[PDB]
């Protein structure tokens, strides 16, 4: 209903409960300063866009205006740039170099700093054990402009 | 961190609440490359909202952080200085009266 109210086109607006609220939640969303709306109304856009697209007695006309995943992802990643003056970043900077912990030792220990205050070993207390925070020597010629991308898309959330 | 590793020793496993990885029928792949997996957990996910924000594992105490001499004694050598202090006997050597 309040997707709908403002829209007075007489043919009804709907997502489709194959949407992931999940990979919304957080892939999608980062530190996002709300306004959603923006995101939720720059889908709302695009797809009224392919569906005045097909309007023109296209092969078929599903008579009902439908989101989908793909304007979800697009619009986020929009709004990331739209926003040109701002200083972030996406998630996912980082493809086939996911977290590779078997090429190398010190590969098998990075994941030593995110596993654990993941909590997956303890719901840790917050207020003893110093973090073991990594300070990188690496492999000191080259490497490290990706490793910390390649890391934190894969097991973590935004850089 | 031996205590840590002793309790997470403990916690080794998902000893409860397995994951629900039922197999429905095999659909009549006539065409697609039998993705069912993606399919299944939209379903899942729409239908029981594992997310909710309410369940948990569980599979251990998360407390009894117990603690004990046995592994204390992987003290084993501590890599002190003063293997050699004649610098620091002569500090002392300074203080030997009373003067400063
Ligand atoms: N171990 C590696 N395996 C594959 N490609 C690598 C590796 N190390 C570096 N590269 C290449 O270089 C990039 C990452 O290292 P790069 O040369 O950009 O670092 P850098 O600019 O020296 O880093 P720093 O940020 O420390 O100045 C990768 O995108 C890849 O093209
Ligand atoms: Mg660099």
């Amino acid at each position: 209903h309040e997707l709908n109210r403002d829209v007075q086109q007489k043919v009804p607006v709907s997502y489709m409960d194959n949407i992931s609220f999940s990979s919304l939640s957080s892939y999608s969303a980062g530190l996002t300063p709300l306004d959603i709306k923006s995101i939720v109304e720059t889908a709302r856009m695009t797809a009224t866009a392919r569906f005045y697209q097909e309007s023109k007695k296209c092969g078929w006309l599903p008579q009902s205006i439908l989101i989908t995943q793909e304007d979800l992802s697009k619009a986020t990643s929009k709004a990331r740039n739209e926003f040109s003056v701002s200083i972030g970043a996406p998630q996912i900077p980082n493809v086939t170099w996911d977290d590779i912990g078997g090429i190398d030792f010190v590969k098998g220990e990075i994941l030593d700093t995110i596993d654990m205050p993941l909590k997956h070993p303890e719901l840790f207390t917050s207020g003893m054990k110093k973090r073991s925070g990594i300070l990188f020597y690496g492999p000191p010629g080259t490497g490290k402009t990706l490793m910390a991308k390649a890391i934190a898309t894969n097991f973590s959330l935004n850089f | 961190l031996k205590s840590v590793h002793r309790w997470l020793s403990a916690a080794d496993q998902s000893e409860v609440v397995p994951g629900n990885d039922n197999i429905e029928y095999f659909s009549i792949n006539e065409h697609g490359r039998r993705e069912e997996n993606r399919l299944r957990l939209k379903t899942l996910l729409q239908q029981d909202v594992v997310h909710e924000t309410k369940t948990s594992t569980s599979a251990a105490s998360e407390l009894t952080a117990v603690v004990t001499i046995n592994d204390l004694l992987e003290a084993c050598q501590e890599t002190k200085p003063s293997i050699s202090t004649s610098e620091l006997v002569k500090l002392r050597g300074i203080y030997d009266r009373f003067q400063k």
